[PDB]
């Protein structure tokens, strides 16, 4: 349970981080980039 | 076959936090992992769900997957404000985004924010819930 809570924090630090990466790409790859992106985060996830 | 439902849902959600689709509000993002959600653990559930709630999570496929996708939200929206969670009731009805309305202490924290609208985008899958709450005053 206690490692449960790291892992949520760990995912909202890594959307966040996203997000911020995602701010630079321009507005026509936005899209690609972010599914890329967080499909390798819900594995992360899972793994962890 | 590598990009499923889950991931569009969570991209969409992503891609309308950006300062080119909506800035000058209050931003809150929710992860919670559903195995974190006993069901079973009724109090839990009564004390932070309100019962219209509990009815419209019972009825889906996946009880656990609905009531993380819920709980995510409340605490989405708790964090977009910035001040229990019984008080943020979200009313989600079938292929529709789900409305956010205040009752308690949550609604006139709202007021002396000076908070208008809270829009609430949800993604809930096997493995975790995620909620996107931006509020603009």
């Amino acid at each position: 349970v206690t490692r449960e809570a790291q892992i949520k924090d760990w995912v909202e630090n890594e959307l966040e981080a996203l997000k911020l990466e995602a701010e630079e790409i321009p507005s026509e790859d936005q899209n690609e980039f972010l599914l890329e992106r967080t499909r390798e985060i819900h594995n992360e996830a899972e793994s962890q | 076959s590598y990009i499923n439902a889950n991931t569009i849902e969570t991209a969409k959600m992503i891609e309308n936090m950006t300062k080119e689709k909506v800035s000058n509000g209050g931003v809150g993002v929710d992860v919670e992992l559903i195995t974190s959600i006993n069901v079973e653990n009724d109090t839990f559930i009564e004390r932070n769900f309100t019962p219209q709630e509990i009815e419209y999570c019972s009825a889906q496929p996946s009880v656990q997957s609905s009531f993380a996708g819920t709980w995510s939200a409340k605490e989405a929206v708790f964090k977009s404000l910035g001040v229990a969670l019984k008080d943020i009731e979200i009313v989600r009805v079938n292929k529709n985004a789900p409305a956010v309305e205040l009752h308690g202490n949550a609604k006139k924290a709202a007021e002396e924010a000076g908070v208008t609208d809270v829009k609430v985008s949800i993604s809930h899958d096997d493995l975790q819930a995620v909620a996107v709450a931006v509020s603009t005053k």
